[PDB]
């Protein structure tokens, strides 16, 4: 079974600027190496075929190169409709494997987050559940990293983080930090915290709120 | 001109069997391979075999070695793909890609395979109160299957509103958040097709 | 049963333009024969009445004539793409720019799959020609398919330039893995298209098992079943049947070369891809097929800075180039040591630790230089004043010859010496010294020869019974000017690039040039 | 009485670093001389000090180490600019380059006037070049004014390449109708700066009446008044007094060579323009002298170019290049060959229906050759590579030599052949058979040379009484490895080009080399 | 003496243009040009001295060649305060002479002058002399025609043109022609008309009054 | 720095002689040559001669030989430069030229020398009265005629100086009579010209007249 390593496994850039990918495979694959495109909630089209031949209607600017056992995907200047994901797949020996993927994405500037806690609701404590939703709304860029001050203290497996795609018209992202928890373990503390730690950001801002 | 038409999503149990067509049109039929690449969420794309539909020969990984079995119909151009005793393990988006020579140039829009041992069941819509710009929002929990529609104040308000994807809990029923930024009457309408409920929750600090 | 015809063309040699019967510049228009505008027409009278054609091509489009010393390989990608050829086999002088003159004007210009499964790469170039070539192709031929497997000769390294990234792997066994490769894409019609020559055709259609037919080149070979409309001479019949080792009756075919015929071979397959016929003739390419004014219009837009070339200063001269039969039919001239050097300078090929240089040797008949060259002309040297001296359209070929052989020609040299006869040799890296008091037959009295296998280059007496590499003129390789022995004891023969061409790109890498008579020849 | 301060530079030849006391490259920089940055320093002391100055340059600053190889002009227009000239006049190796490496890099550049009154221009250039050079200028010195008119060697299109389109005339002649147009405009103080030669210096200081002082160059002639500073030996006193054939005492001067001397003349002139009196010394420019921290600044930024191109590729070798003394000692080598090689390609200057060339031979001395060049480098050549072979920093120069002094050199070639003494003479141009056996000074058997009045050139024995040209490494020249009979008995000798960059300009030009042992000496 | 024709006599450009001005000699003046610039109503500066050396200040877009008798000015990409009058002079054999010389009029779109005739005032009459005046305000090019119609009768005399230079602002002509005659003459006429023809205009526009 | 300062404009009747001076500074002035220029109307440059003063070397053209003389004062730094016999044809404006060497580097300001036989006689100022009719393009015009005045210059400025957009004062011409004319023209908008004043100040300093002629329609 060939592994195929892909690098980087996400990409910052803005249109116009020259976009370097690169897939590594575990064993010899022949010049077998093929690239695709595919954009979210949609099929993935073939970009290059054994290394360098470009697909019908696939435009110049695409090019791929490469021997062995290293390959590189090069899109000389980058275009709006060139922001999708990529991804390698050798085609030597069967099983046939893909590489991780490369997202492409729209380079802005540094935006700090909007920070808000939210406790959870008097219906929802009647089901003996409780969620408290941390929030980051419209940021840049993605790297940002949450922590959870119960009463001054971390939570390792509660929380479950969900971010959306980078809207259409600002290029930005927003977090869904979700720390779940019991309707006893919610009674027995009083001091419920939220620590955002993003680049924008000088000094990392704290959210917090007392039952 | 080259088009490769998938069957429409469908939801399994474990222990269930599933069929997904491929149908082909602008090429001739018998004389391309056809390929069945599947894709699971965060865990990148995986190939399962092929068929060469113009002699019937089958070649399969494996790992889907008695667990998958490809069939066609050179009558309808058509390609099957069956999947014996399923698991939440199998849960991706099936793709079928044609193949001449070296790479799969054209591919399939995809079939979705929801296999969980998960109840359909409506959700339950919680408000995330404000407190004194200020965002405020809904948190639909605990439904089974996907999706759902959340539009603020009868679709009115859509200015500043960001509606984060589901996430499958640790129970294997899914769950998500609609938020909404607006300065210092506010009513979400969750909608779930999959149970038929419709819950407008007014949002109060 | 499902028929097939396949139309094939190799060793094309830059014969855009119609030629002679002899394939030389034409004269006779109403008796001239090829070109590419004819061929367009055929091939297209062909694919009208037949509904599964395939149009290949067995490589050596490059070199031949001023269309590829000035369009440098883009009048091969445009023409081709032209006549919509369906696939190209790499052929030695593919190589003859390097391979940068082969990646750029033909490899990335061409709408076509151009094949070799049996060349490797390493080192920088690797990465960067990775894919430009293909080992293999399926190519649909309407309700079925037909794979097309490529291969070039081994020779390629001594023949032209690849250079040292580059490795040409023996045929039969790169190929098996490839044509194993189709069968598992359950491909049952396998075409073999190459260019390493007929005994080589023969060898993939005997032991590489799958493969149906074969397509070659390089060796210029005429098969023709029946009476051949021209002055070519058949070496088999077409197609050429060859039992394979699996018991499998394969056909082999090759079109001679320089555009004048089109292969024409017609294959009747089962539905299992099993050859149930194989039956066709090369058609000769002759004036009643009328040109198609669609390309010949190209040709003739082309062939303005053909013209305005070769009047262009090449290079200068500060002596006086003497090319007079006088001088050449005598004794040594200086137009006979620039055109061996010239020739020589040609066929430095990438050589290892073994030796400086392959080939070190070079042998010029004095009949072969027909007009000198005025330096006082400004110095100014251009392609139609080398025209002049080279007018007969020949190649500089690499052969190999014994001592013996070489000691034999150098007597013929002189052995009616002082009737101004052309065959009195010019050298190039030869120290010869004649007594013509002697018997004719025993005249060459001291014969050195420069070293190949050696760092340093000296001369060293020749050897009767060693075999040398010799760069000579086509004429001579094919008995020319009385030089039988040549032909008869030559124990390798090669096709070269073309005369001017080669004598050009020296002058023109030169910049000013001076050669003077250094004493390679004397007398008593 | 007005007194005038004349500091002067002549054949400064690209050491523009600091050299050694014999102008080689510095090793001990305590006890090192010269360097542009230096004399900026004494240069800015006598302004500061001195009224009166004016900074001349007698031509040469072009040709002699990487700075020029490299900057081809750009370094001398930038650090002249930097010293602040105030006039320069045209010497034979400003044209090196051609007319286009004179008019871009110097005299589109340089923020003084450059001079030359025996230049003519002719053809599509006189157009171009016009104005460009003038043929005098007068220059404002405080209250009083002085005119400088210029000249240039007759024989630059022998030693330089000044092209078909620039007529050097007799420089008396020529500066006359010049002198007497500043006589017109009562220019009454006129000072004749030209590179010529010191025995042309005389003849205008003789015979070109108003002329008040000449400044020379061309014949690196050092001259003083008193003990000499270092090793050079005066040729006469400083300033040389030449007596006019109108009366009047005309002070001549010249500052050596390479930038180790700076001239200083002080002139007193009365109201009319008449010198009163002349005195003055050429200034050692030693360790004494601090170099200006400003001008090494630049010099040291600039060096980094340099230090990155000697280690660049200039071209390839496919044979090994035997520079090993028991080879080019002994016997004839290789590299031997492709140094005279380079040098006879070097000295091809155009000329007319007398000659292909104007000089076809080349000597060069075994114990010249200091290193061999291997070939398994990738076939890679560098200048550090070439720096080994060649490493005093000399030049090699054009001589005329009676054919006798020739043949008394190659019989002291080998007078004591078998001890790998040095001697030992490797050629170009000439074919040369020895006899071992013989007494020592009659061991010459066979001595042919090629032709130069030839429009094909062949080989001919040497005339004992006719003049032959010969280009040699400056050492020989010089008498250097016992070859007194060449300096004692040439008729002519002139400064060349510098060793490395000769064959570097070879090497660059040929791409690939394959010298090889042809046979130019022979034994028994 | 060396006659200089200097061609052209007047040049047309505008700003960023190329100009080529052309000075031969009877004789060979052995490379002895110069060039001068002249703005009206100001000393000339010199411009190039000895074919093509530069004058201190001179702009590098300022170019000379030459040799023998034919010479040449050169200005790349010319600018608004390179608008003046060009000499050339040759200084090798005395008398020193120098060209006719070349105008360099700034080159903008066709305008069509406004006319406006005058008769001659009360104050004139007393004096026994009348001069009426036909304006030709703000136009281009400068190629104009004034005929003077008294009583549907051309003049021969009488009338006397006064040009002004291209305007600072708008790069404009005007012209001013001015009919006199005596009290006895003007007073014999009652119709006096100025006819103005010009290429902007497209029929000829004739301005009258009536005594 | 290098400057050179020439003598004012002047009036001379045919045979008399005018002397025009021209004062060096910024460099030494007995190292360096002067020489004469002249330009007439529609006539192009003609050279005169030279001279260098450190010596007091002349050199004329031979047109101008027993015409022209040359002098110098080392002392001011002053060249002269004297023409007799003066006719209309030597009506010009006359420049002094430094040079060195090559050429003629720096010129001086220029002095016009008007020759003509008539006499020192100030302007009449008579009105070109506007019609409010003749709406030639919405705006209207407006001027003043000087006529018949010797010699040159005269100064015409609208409302005081006030008044400079859409003035036109074109150059003097001279008549068969020997006197000079010009008229001195300014486009204002029509429906303002009916209350608003306008009033031409011509001045002629060689005469002293001062005319503020206002002009109504
Ligand atoms: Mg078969
Ligand atoms: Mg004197
Ligand atoms: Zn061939
Ligand atoms: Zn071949
Ligand atoms: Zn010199
Ligand atoms: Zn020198």
């Amino acid at each position: 079974d060939i592994q195929m390593t892909q690098s980087p496994s996400s990409l910052s850039a803005s249109v116009g600027d020259r976009v370097t990918i690169t897939c590594r495979a575990s064993q010899d694959i022949r010049s077998y190496l093929n690239w695709h495109q595919q954009k979210p909630g949609k099929a993935p089209k073939l970009l290059i075929w054994y290394t360098s031949r470009l697909h019908s209607g696939v435009p110049s600017r695409f090019s791929g190169s490469g021997s062995g056992t290293d390959y590189t995907l090069t899109i000389s200047s980058l275009q709006p409709e060139d922001f999708a994901t990529y991804f390698c797949q050798q085609g030597e020996t069967l099983p046939w494997t893909f590489g991780q993927g490369t997202k492409l994405e729209i380079k802005r500037t540094v935006a700090a987050p909007s920070v808000f806690i939210f406790p959870p609701s008097d219906e929802q404590l009647k089901s003996g559940t409780a969620s408290v939703v941390c929030l980051l709304n419209n940021f840049y860029p993605r790297e940002a990293k949450v922590q959870w001050k119960v009463d001054n203290a971390l939570q390792s497996g509660n929380s479950q983080e969900s971010v959306t795609e980078q809207d259409s018209k600002d290029s930005t992202y927003s977090l869904s930090s979700t720390l779940t928890l019991s309707k006893a373990d919610y009674e027995k503390h009083k001091v419920y915290a939220c620590e955002v730690t993003h680049q924008g950001l000088s000094s990392p801002v704290t959210k917090s709120f007392n039952r | 001109q080259v088009q490769l038409v998938q069957s429409g999503a469908e939801v399994k149990k474990p222990g269930d069997s599933v069929k997904v067509s491929c149908k082909a049109s602008g090429y001739t039929f018998t004389t391309y391979w056809m390929h069945w690449v599947r894709q699971a969420p965060g865990q990148g794309l995986e190939w399962m075999g092929a068929i060469y539909p113009g002699l019937s020969d089958t070649t399969y990984n494996q790992k889907f070695k008695g667990k998958v079995t490809m069939t066609r119909d050179t009558s309808t151009s058509t390609v099957y793909m069956k999947l014996s005793s399923l698991r939440s393990e199998d849960t991706a988006v099936y793709y079928c890609a044609r193949l001449l020579d070296y790479a799969m140039d054209y591919w399939g829009q995809g079939t979705l395979v929801t296999v969980s041992s998960a109840s359909t069941k409506g959700p339950s819509v919680f408000p995330l109160a404000p407190s004194s710009t200020a965002a405020l929002g809904c948190l639909v929990k605990d439904y089974f299957p996907e999706p759902v529609t959340v539009s603020w104040n009868s679709g009115a308000l859509t200015s500043g509103v960001h509606t984060f994807p589901a996430v499958l809990q640790s129970s294997g029923l899914y769950s998500l958040s609609s938020v909404v930024t607006v300065p210092s009457t506010y009513i979400c309408n969750v909608n779930h097709k999959p149970s038929n409920t419709k819950v407008d929750k007014r949002v109060e600090p | 049963p499902w028929e097939l015809t396949i139309l094939h063309t190799n060793d094309v040699h830059s014969r855009l333009e119609q030629t002679s019967e002899d394939s030389s510049k034409c004269v006779d228009a109403s008796r001239c024969m090829g070109g590419v505008a004819r061929l367009f027409t055929k091939v297209q009278q062909i694919r009208r009445a037949e509904p599964n054609v395939l149009l290949l091509d067995a490589g050596d489009q490059y070199q031949g004539t001023i269309w590829f010393t000035v369009y440098k390989g883009a009048e091969v990608a445009h023409f081709m793409n032209a006549l919509r050829y369906d696939a190209m086999a790499l052929g030695n002088h593919e190589f003859d720019n390097g391979v940068e003159g082969l990646i750029e004007p033909l490899l990335k210009e061409a709408k076509f799959p151009i094949l070799s499964a049996n060349i490797s790469a390493s080192g920088p170039l690797a990465s960067q020609i990775s894919g430009l070539y293909l080992p293999y192709k399926v190519l649909p031929v309407g309700d079925e398919v037909v794979g097309i497997v490529g291969y070039t000769s081994k020779e390629t390294p001594f023949l032209s330039n690849p250079g040292t990234n580059l490795v040409f792997e023996d045929e039969i066994t790169a190929l098996q893995p490839e044509v194993d490769k189709l069968k598992t894409l359950n491909v049952n019609k396998i075409i073999a298209l190459g260019h390493s020559g007929f005994e080589m055709d023969k060898l993939i259609a005997q032991k590489v098992r799958g493969v149906d037919v074969v397509v070659g080149g390089h060796s210029n070979t005429f098969l023709y079943t029946g009476n051949p409309p021209s002055k070519e001479v058949p070496a088999g019949k077409y197609p050429f049947i060859v039992t394979s080792d699996d018991g499998r009756k394969v056909p082999v075919v090759q079109a001679y070369a320089f555009g004048k015929y089109l292969g024409y071979l017609k294959i009747e397959f089962d539905e299992r891809g099993n050859v149930i016929s194989s039956h066709g003739n090369p058609i000769l390419l002759d004036s009643s097929i009328p040109e198609d004014p669609s390309i010949k219009a190209d040709i003739n837009k082309w062939r303005i800075k053909l013209d305005d070339y070769s009047t262009q200063e090449l290079g200068k001269t500060i002596v006086y180039l003497d090319g007079s039969s006088q001088s050449c039919r005598f004794r040594e001239c200086n137009m006979g040591n620039l055109i061996c050097d010239a020739m020589i300078n040609n066929n430095l090929r990438h050589a290892d630790e073994m030796f400086w240089n392959h080939v070190s040797m070079c042998i010029l008949n004095g009949g072969g230089i027909r007009s000198p060259i005025d330096e006082r002309n400004d110095g100014t040297i251009t392609w139609e004043n080398l025209a002049a001296v080279l007018p007969f359209g020949g190649t500089f070929d690499l052969v190999q010859l014994k001592g013996s052989t070489l000691k034999k020609a150098f007597e013929h040299s002189v052995h009616r010496y002082g009737q101004s006869t052309g065959e009195f040799l010019q050298v190039g890296g030869i120290h010869v010294v004649y007594d013509l008091s002697r018997k004719p037959g025993d005249r060459v009295v001291k014969l050195d020869v420069l070293c190949t296998s050696c760092r340093v280059p000296s001369y060293d007496p020749l050897k009767m019974d060693e075999v040398y590499k010799v760069i000579l003129p086509n004429f001579l390789a094919n008995g020319g000017d009385g030089f039988q022995m040549i032909k008869d004891e030559l124990l390798r023969h090669d096709s070269g690039d073309q005369d001017i061409n080669v004598v050009s790109t020296y002058i023109s890498k030169m910049k000013v040039i001076y050669p003077a008579v250094e004493g390679r020849i004397k007398f008593s």
